[PDB]
């Protein structure tokens, strides 16, 4: 989160309209985090001014519904067939 | 600097508060063709309103006191948050902007500053607002969100409720289910951070206790047709008839619509508090699906002067309250002038009938009314310190012209206060409280007509375990009109001339009747095995006894 | 000279999603770039500007993104976001010559 | 044929011989069927003779 809430700087300077520095890069993208814990709490920051997240290894369900999580993005399949698999692995075993 | 409208007075410390003036955002689809703009709060709330004027009507009431923080003034900023996410999230970013700002070294230069904050409802809205708050160590006070995941401490480092968990709700609701002996049930949730852990502690205390569960399913306030349907589909194809619903009102409405409109009926209906006293389901057109529910509910508090603030509400006179016009509007249908009628604006509030004073106890309000207090007394504790006595590292006492907010956050972390109802408020190491309940049944007014809750028991949290439990059966109304416990089990009781049999792919609580074979015998209502007969001696015709 | 799973590796896994991360952005740009008048996604069909581009609009080029990678494959997110892909089931064994 | 074990689930049973006049001809059976009308099992109630 602390090192989120320097991507959105600018946008946040402007949609408080509080406004100094002069010069901030606005960030297009972002390369998303590792566990689905973090993913989480960083989208929902980075929902609010619509930029886009790509993960690369968090895999929840949770992260599917697009009523929280506007502008999230996965290059990694979700978790309900890795379920489907453990258990057809156990019933193929007997 | 914010969102537009709001409740605000100036002082020398400034508390925050966020309150779902509103149920829910437009139902709008996302397409990014031209540029997104807000997004705007569809149905109003008037119960949400009288739980922010319990905070106004505290911080007035401490201000006026000399005997509590003398020569101090106490000023809010109060926050519409609709119970989504975005709108906390951006209420809490106007909250935090001084901290944040040289936190990212990153114009104003002189700002006011929020040393606490009165928490949300929902528990994912407070979850959300939690993660932000938690870096800057500003302390908050929640008065309804009570799930078991905002116990950790490793995470939440800066939150503290007011209210129960929900461990004990699930341990009664296991309880009543084997106190009126059931052992085949069916559990629906809501897909959200207070409706999974609560109703998968409950999974695992009814398999301790010998429950079967037939279903198991998860709504929310934005499901489509499908989902709605193939739930109400899985619900008619069973034979349970006792149902579990972890839940509120705006998550399950539709449900309760669905099943409704197909008259299905019969049901008996175990309610969470957060629904168990809910107008959004308890209407007088819905008493033949969800009439003679039994639900749980809080303790109820007293303000002795709190009805007459309540009723000296004015579009005119409240300057510092932002919200009583689109109130004024929304109660007596009109226009305030700047097709409804325009508003003549002496217009008594007694005449129409709302949730904002048609009430009969004071539950949520008398939290707000704690987590105010529970800050004052922090703040006054902070003021009457003596030099060597301090909480700091030499005993040092921090400056009350001067406070910050971590100050306050260990000292509310050692708070030991008695109320206006002579009773203790401490919080334990998790920030947690701990309280009664209540239990209540859906009944119908004669005169009225309308749905009246009636109390027919209570749980005890401060017993030992088997005995927190009291039920008056002769005040329980089944549906609304009969006077019999329903029956609820998978099968039949074998009787004790036969034993049990086993049903392929079916849980135990299912099961079939097979006599004894000659030479046996059973004397149980419910056996595993026949039992031979001692030597020389032979099995009755019924098989019964031996002879 | 020094044993570290730095460059103690057999297979690239995890590190080839954070490529192919890069690259789904790096052509949604591009068809940002290319975006002749009268084809755009936006209002009317008109097309963003590469110069001042914003956020949203990269965001709508990549929830219509569809592209080849450089294995030959076929890149694109469906509806939630999300992509299908094949998985492999391993064993623990003991190496002999080594432990 | 399977046996009921209270307070555990159903993965878990015993087993319990059939009866003089019935058979049991499979693994894992729940029940014991009984010979037709004009036959009688053997010693091993595994068949009807
Ligand atoms: C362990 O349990 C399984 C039952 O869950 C047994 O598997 C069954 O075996 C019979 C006889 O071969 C088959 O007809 C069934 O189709 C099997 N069931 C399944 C799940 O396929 C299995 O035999 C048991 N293993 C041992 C060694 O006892
Ligand atoms: C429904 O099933 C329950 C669960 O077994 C039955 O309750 C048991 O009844 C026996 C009979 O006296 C008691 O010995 C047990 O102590 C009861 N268990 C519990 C947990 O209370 C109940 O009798 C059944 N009801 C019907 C109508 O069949
Ligand atoms: C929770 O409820 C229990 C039961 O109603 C309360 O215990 C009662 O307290 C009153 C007040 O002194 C006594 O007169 C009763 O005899 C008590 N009943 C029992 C069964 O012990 C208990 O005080 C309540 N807890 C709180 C914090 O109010
Ligand atoms: N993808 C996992 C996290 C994860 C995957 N691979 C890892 C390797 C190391 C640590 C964490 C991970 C998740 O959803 O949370
Ligand atoms: N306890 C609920 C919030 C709640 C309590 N009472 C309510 C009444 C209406 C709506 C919500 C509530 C939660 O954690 O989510
Ligand atoms: C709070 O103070 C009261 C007396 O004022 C005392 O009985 C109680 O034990 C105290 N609380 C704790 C947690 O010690
Ligand atoms: C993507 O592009 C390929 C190749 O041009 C095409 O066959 C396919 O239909 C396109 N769409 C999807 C969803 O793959
Ligand atoms: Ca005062
Ligand atoms: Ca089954
Ligand atoms: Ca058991």
């Amino acid at each position: 989160l602390e090192a989120t809430l320097s991507f959105v700087a600018q946008n946040k300077i402007d949609s408080l309209n509080l406004d100094c520095s002069e010069h901030i890069p606005s960030t297009i993208a972002v390369v998303g985090a590792t566990g689905s814990g973090v993913s989480t709490a960083v989208a929902n920051l980075l929902g609010l001014f619509y930029i886009p997240q790509v993960s690369y290894a968090s895999s929840s369900r949770l992260l599917s519904n697009k009523n929280q999580f506007k502008s999230f993005l996965r290059t990694i399949p979700n978790d309900e067939h890795q379920a489907t698999a453990m258990a057809d692995i156990i019933e193929y075993f007997r | 600097y914010g969102p537009d409208q709001r409740a605000q007075k100036k002082g020398d410390i400034i508390l925050g508060g966020l309150f779902p003036i509103h149920f829910g955002v437009a139902a709008k689809d996302q397409d990014l063709k031209s540029r997104p703009e807000s997004v705007e709060c569809i149905r109003y709330n008037f119960r949400g309103f009288r739980w922010l004027q319990a905070m106004i009507f505290a911080i007035e009431e401490i201000n006026s006191s000399p005997a509590l923080l003398p020569n101090l003034t106490l000023g809010y900023r109060i926050f519409d948050t609709c119970n989504t996410v975005s709108k906390a999230l951006e209420a809490t970013l106007s909250f935090v902007a001084q901290n944040k700002i040289d936190s990212l070294n990153l114009c104003s230069e002189h700002i006011p500053s929020t040393i606490a904050v009165v928490g949300a409802t929902g528990s994912g809205v407070s979850t959300a607002v939690a993660n932000l708050l938690g870096l800057f160590y500003i302390p908050q006070v929640s008065y309804a969100s009570s799930s078991r995941l905002l116990s950790n401490k490793n995470q939440f480092k800066s939150f503290l409720r007011t209210i129960p968990n929900d461990e004990h709700q699930a341990t009664a609701m296991a309880d009543i289910i084997e106190y009126f002996r059931w052992n085949w049930v069916g559990t629906i949730a809501a897909d959200d951070d207070y409706g999974r852990p609560g109703i998968e502690k409950f999974r695992e205390e009814a398999e301790e206790r010998d429950i079967c569960i037939d279903f198991s399913e998860l709504i929310s306030q934005y499901s489509d047709e499908e989902e709605i349907q193939h739930v109400v589909e899985v619900i008619q194809n069973s034979t349970a008839k006792v149902i579990v619903v972890f839940s509120s009102g705006p998550d399950l409405e539709p449900l309760i619509k669905e099943i409704v409109r197909r008259n299905i009926t019969g049901k008996i209906w175990l309610a969470s508090e957060a629904w168990a006293s809910s107008s959004l389901i308890a209407m007088p057109q819905y008493f033949h699906v969800v009439g003679g529910t039994i639900g749980f509910a809080l303790k109820a508090g007293q303000i002795p002067g709190f009805r007459e603030f309540l009723k000296k509400v004015h579009p005119r006179k409240s300057v510092h309250n932002g919200f009583a016009k689109e109130f004024w509007e929304e109660t007596f249908n009109c226009h305030l002038q700047e097709f409804r009628p325009l508003c003549t604006g002496d217009e008594n509030i007694s005449s129409v009938e709302t949730p904002y004073i048609d009430y009969t106890h004071l539950r949520i309000s008398y939290n707000v009314y704690l987590a105010v207090y529970s800050i004052a007394h922090a703040l006054q504790d902070i003021y009457t310190c003596l030099p060597g006595r301090g909480l700091f590292t030499n005993g040092s006492c921090a400056d009350i012209k001067k406070v910050e907010a971590w100050q306050v956050l260990k000292h509310l972390r050692h708070l030991n206060f008695t109320n206006n109802m002579g009773e203790q408020v401490t919080f334990d190491e998790c920030g947690d409280l701990v309280g009664n309940y209540s239990i209540i049944n859906w009944h119908l007014s004669p005169e009225d007509g309308s749905i009246v809750f009636k109390e027919v028991g209570y749980y005890n949290v401060y017993a030992k375990k088997g005995e927190r439990l009291f039920i008056n059966e002769e005040k329980i109304l089944w549906s609304g009109f009969s006077r019999e416990v329903p029956f609820s089990n998978c099968s039949r009781d074998c009787l004790a001339g036969t034993r049990k049999g086993i049903i392929e792919g079916e849980p135990t609580c299912c099961f079939e009747c097979v006599e004894c074979p000659d030479g046996e015998y059973s004397d149980e209502t419910d056996a595993s095995a026949c039992n031979k007969c001692p030597d020389d001696f032979w099995s009755n015709e019924n098989h019964t006894s031996c002879i």
